């Protein structure tokens, strides 16, 4: 079981420079070329950078030359991407990816899950969580409202993740204010509504905040 | 140094054969991988060497071409094949990804479950009052949601969201969120969304009267 964990990047100011890390394990790191591929929110994959196992050759995309630098610490089974002169439009999810075989002319067969980097002068704000309690409106529906936060993203689980059936967590949508807002809702058997406790767990990594609202009829 | 996937989108029904192409501007040769990316997940390698297939990936994903014009085929679309698909060259840098190709499964019409939520007292203590109308599990994806406060049909002050098509049953869920400040919300009483959808014989209006 090969796994690649990216980290480091949250909010970063234009012009300034952030460094993404990708510790890897579950295969011999010394052997495979590594890549960085990035995906702009609501846009395609884009290939950022590449590096041979022994750091001995390197390529960047034109979008990236002169600002980013790929690098790797084979001893600490880790892969880096120093990102300098960050533009507003560098905002994307950033994946690292192992190569199929002992060759650079080779596909990307495991991908990390990818850290979101946001490039903006604005300031981070934790979200107000509000209960969407079930009323009139066989089954009934209840949920949470995750209002006015920045930057992306938040994670919503229900009853600490034990509740999964029939959950919709919507895509966050940016407001006039410049903050994101969010709704996470469940269909429930109404029978349980007076006996079953439903709690949503919001968790905004970039503002260190974490909240657990309990929804009641 | 450039690769053109075609077409951009395609809504196929279950069982169908679906073909995506990928046109390299140089001579990739056998050197082409095909990537599947499911909604809000990383990508997965389906095909490499333009024609070889990664372990455990289903026989139904099959790609071909050599050199310059390439072509991925899904010989019998299942419901979980609603992803986005990418091609990529890897002879030599730049390992360019194709424009993408989103694929939407096409099921029979399904009307939507509709719920409505007045603002929490929690939120009114904080000055603004947003009303949420939910559209629960439907197809096709489009539906007109229309807000009306005291029948005055509101305009410009509500925003929708929409979930990705379900990998199981290929249905969408939408949320429209009307957003007023405590003072606007406190004047009117009759608060309503009304939903038009293809699966609906006539429009639905769930509503509440307080504020």
């Amino acid at each position: 079981e090969v796994q690649l964990v990216e980290s480091g990047g949250c909010l970063v100011q234009p012009g300034r420079s952030l460094r993404l890390s990708c510790a890897a394990s579950g295969f011999t790191f010394d052997d495979y070329a590594m890549h960085w591929v990035r995906q702009a929110p609501g846009k395609g994959l884009e290939w950022v950078s590449a590096i041979t196992w022994n750091s001995g050759h390197i390529d960047y995309a034109d979008s990236v030359e002169g600002r980013f630098t790929i690098s790797r610490d084979n001893a600490k089974n880790s892969l880096y991407l120093q990102m300098n002169s960050l533009r507003a439009e560098d905002t994307a999810v950033y994946y690292c990816a192992k190569v199929s075989y002992l060759s650079t002319a080779s596909s990307l067969d495991y991908w990390g899950q990818g850290t979101l980097v946001t490039v903006s002068s604005a300031s981070t704000k934790g979200p107000s969580v509000f209960p969407l309690a079930p009323s009139s409106k066989g089954t009934a529906a209840l949920g949470c409202l995750v209002k006015d936060y920045f930057p992306e993203p938040v994670t919503v689980s229900w009853n600490s993740g034990a509740l999964t059936s029939g959950v919709h967590t919507f895509p966050a949508v940016l407001q006039s204010s410049g903050l994101y807002s969010l709704s996470s809702v469940v269909t429930v058997p109404s029978s349980s509504l007076g006996t079953q406790t439903y709690i949503c767990n919001v968790n905004h990594k970039c503002s260190n905040t974490k909240v657990d609202k309990k929804v009641e009829p | 140094i450039q690769m053109t996937q075609s077409p951009s989108s395609l809504s196929a029904s279950v069982g169908d054969r679906v073909t995506i192409t990928c046109r390299a501007s140089q001579g990739i040769r056998n050197y082409l991988a095909w990537y599947q990316q499911k909604c809000g997940k990383a990508p997965k390698l389906l095909i490499y060497a333009a024609s070889t297939l990664q372990s455990g990936v289903p026989s139904r994903f099959s790609g071909s071409g050599s050199g310059t014009d390439f072509t991925l085929t899904i010989s019998s679309l299942q419901p979980e094949d609603v992803a986005t698909y990418y091609c990529q060259r890897y002879n030599r840098a730049p390992y360019t990804f194709g424009q993408g190709t989103k694929v939407e499964i096409k099921r029979t019409v399904a009307a939507p479950s509709v719920f409505i939520f007045p603002p929490s007292d929690e939120q009114l203590k904080s000055g603004t009052a947003s009303v949420v109308c939910l559209l629960n599990n439907f197809y096709p994806r489009e539906a007109k949601v229309q807000w009306k406060v005291d029948n005055a049909l509101q305009s410009g002050n509500s925003q929708e969201s929409v979930t990705c098509q379900d990998s199981k049953d290929s249905t969408y869920s939408l949320s429209s969120t009307l957003t007023l400040s405590k003072a606007d919300y406190e004047k009117h009483k009759v608060y309503a969304c009304e939903v038009t959808h293809q699966g609906l014989s006539s429009p639905v209006t769930k509503s509440f009267n307080r504020g």
